[PDB]
């Protein structure tokens, strides 16, 4: 059998995780906003001449259930921490995401990607090196996409794949 | 000679594009002719019109059911159902089309096609064809399967015979 | 006198039963007029024909996107959205009936009908009705509804009026 | 908040679990066979006087996949353990049914109600008799039940709530 890869797409609401999400599974994108109860999704894709399944959990980023992530943390095994270029909250609430996702799953190395989102946009607040001083600090990849244009999307699916090979040797 | 048939699919009424298969008539006659004849609606019903019902990422795309349309029914062109001909052929990856059963020697009309090796389900469902050409469009059904099969668009035949 | 409004739900087609709902005009009368004049069609469009999108057991039912019918869309007769009335009135229990909104000040024409108290909504949501009669019709409801809203049946506003 | 409570149907399959668990939720009765992948149900109701919320899993018999049965055992609270009275084989596959439950919850009294459906038919192979001294063996409550007259459905499940309850 194909290995089966549990990926969550976590970040504020807004910033594109659904369209992420949509782009990978079904090659359009949502133009309109849906925001996100809870939803589901599989693929199979060939990584690295490897076919595997990609089970991805797209989440809510409502504040007022952020003590509820705890489950899904519990279960996913990689995390796609999204925030959006031209929203510099966004991109500090990231630090939040980290600190529940390792508090949760306690421990210090979790398979994480940061992902910066909406590139197509020319209305950027957060900087390139910004984000990747940051991914630095973090020890963890960092991918700029674009839902719209899909710039990035497979990248940032298939490397927080990657990270989860690498965590379970 | 291996006759070969086509469906054209479509999502939401929108023309997705055309699979072709290979029917393995030189193993599995009657299984291959029952498919034939239900894919050229030659016997007064068949298959066009009908829906994938169950799409499942990463296994399989399952349809066939014509008289409920609703993953229930189905029928052969030899009566409500018949026997499993043989299991010579078996599961191997991506094209593989097989019948669909509810136990043994309960194969009517539906079938599915596998996006997989499916090897568990070797000796228990008849193989009997496979894709020739529009595997690319198998595997963009599955954009619209999810895990427990259920579909998130309408997929359907929306028209089918032999090439 | 507050005004009363009804909608008749029926599921994939067949009826189910009518709901009518108090509007509070004494305390919410802009909030209460957009839904009673949506309701009875008369800017021109309006709630009938649009289905519940979202229903959760438990919590609530949720509908009135009339413009996209896919949970994004919805107006209201004052432009496509306008600001947060107040929120006097709370999310008390069962048939409380109060706008959707994405954040302060983006009111359309989505609503949704407790099915339980839902107190962490006070003061996120302006509450302007509740159900008079009908309640066990959106009980009922709930049998198709999931954990993240998706509806297993069609369920619509087939009618709807003001009394 | 209500408290949840989340439910775990199996049994072989034809035996009427789904057509149970929609009478329990839908108050419909499926008369056409439509063999099960995986289906999870909500439903919110009143048991002794307080409301909950029941999260109920509904599984496949099929015996290929008895391995990964294994991951929803795990999350379950409670099963529901159907067989039907004019299938033995539904029967003797019960006990096979309760080993692997005990087995992947390492305990010897799981919560747990085995239910004897389909007492609507004329036909019987199972009696009334043998399905209440297997009960008392494993000392759990025994339910005939009807998904297509709906009797017996709602005792089920509650029974089954009011056993996780008295265990919780
Ligand atoms: C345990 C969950 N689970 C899985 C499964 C299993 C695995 N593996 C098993 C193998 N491991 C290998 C050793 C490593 C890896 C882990 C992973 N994840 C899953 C899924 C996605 O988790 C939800 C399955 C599966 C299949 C059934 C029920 C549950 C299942 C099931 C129900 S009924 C049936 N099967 C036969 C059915 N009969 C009818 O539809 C009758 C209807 C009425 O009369 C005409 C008509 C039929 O003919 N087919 C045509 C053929 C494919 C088949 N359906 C089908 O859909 O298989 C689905 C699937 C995914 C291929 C298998
Ligand atoms: C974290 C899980 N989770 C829950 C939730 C939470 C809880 N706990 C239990 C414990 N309790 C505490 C003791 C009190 C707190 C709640 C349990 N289980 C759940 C669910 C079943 O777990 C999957 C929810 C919930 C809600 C959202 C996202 C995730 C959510 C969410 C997304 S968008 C929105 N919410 C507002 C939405 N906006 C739009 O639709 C915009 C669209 C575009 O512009 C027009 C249109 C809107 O206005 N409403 C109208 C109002 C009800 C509201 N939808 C909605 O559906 O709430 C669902 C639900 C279940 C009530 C809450
Ligand atoms: N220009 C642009 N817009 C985007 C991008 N991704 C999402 N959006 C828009 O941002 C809004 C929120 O997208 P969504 O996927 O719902 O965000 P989520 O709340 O994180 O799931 C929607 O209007 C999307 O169309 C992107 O990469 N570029
Ligand atoms: N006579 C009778 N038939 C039933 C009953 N419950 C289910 N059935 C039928 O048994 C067949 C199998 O039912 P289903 O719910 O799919 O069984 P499952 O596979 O165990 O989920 C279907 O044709 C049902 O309508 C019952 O109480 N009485
Ligand atoms: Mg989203
Ligand atoms: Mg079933």
């Amino acid at each position: 059998g194909m290995t089966e890869y549990k990926l969550v797409v976590v970040g504020a609401d807004g910033v594109g995780k659904s369209a992420l999400t949509i782009q990978l599974i079904q090659n359009h994108f949502v133009d309109e906003y849906d925001p996100t109860i809870e939803d589901s999704y599989r693929k199979q894709v060939v990584i690295d001449g490897e076919t595997c399944l990609l089970d991805i959990l797209d989440t809510a980023g409502q504040e007022e259930y952020s003590a509820m992530r705890d489950q899904y943390m519990r279960t996913g095994e990689g995390f796609l921490c999204v925030f959006a270029i031209n929203n510099t909250k966004s991109f500090e609430d990231i630090h939040h995401y980290r600190e529940q996702i390792k508090r949760v799953k306690d421990s210090e190395d979790v398979p994480m990607v940061l992902v910066g989102n909406k590139c197509d946009l020319p209305s950027r607040t957060v900087d390139t090196k910004q984000a990747q001083d940051l991914a630095r600090s973090y020890g963890i990849p960092f991918i700029e996409t674009s839902a719209k244009t899909r710039q990035g999307v497979d990248d940032a699916f298939y490397t927080l794949v990657r990270e989860i090979r690498k965590h379970k040797e | 000679v291996n006759p070969t048939v086509f469906f054209d699919i479509a999502v939401d009424g929108e023309p997705l594009g055309r699979v072709s298969f290979e029917l393995f008539a030189d193993k599995v006659p009657k299984t291959a002719e029952n498919f034939r004849a239900l894919s050229t609606g030659e016997k007064g019903f068949g298959y066009k019109g009908s829906c994938f019902h169950r799409i499942i990422p990463g296994f399989m795309c399952q349809g066939g059911d014509f008289t409920r349309h609703n993953g229930t029914g189905g029928k052969s062109i030899y009566g409500e159902k018949f026997e499993d001909e043989n299991f010579i052929l078996k599961h191997t990856g991506p094209g593989i089309l097989s019948m669909a059963n509810a136990g043994p020697n309960t194969n009517g009309s539906q079938f599915f096609i596998c996006t997989a090796k499916t090897e568990w389900l070797d000796g228990k469902h008849v193989v009997f064809g496979k894709v020739k050409e529009g595997m690319n469009i198998v595997e963009a059904m599955e954009r619209f399967g999810s895990r427990n099969g259920k579909t998130s668009k309408k997929i359907t035949i929306a028209d089918c015979g032999q090439l």
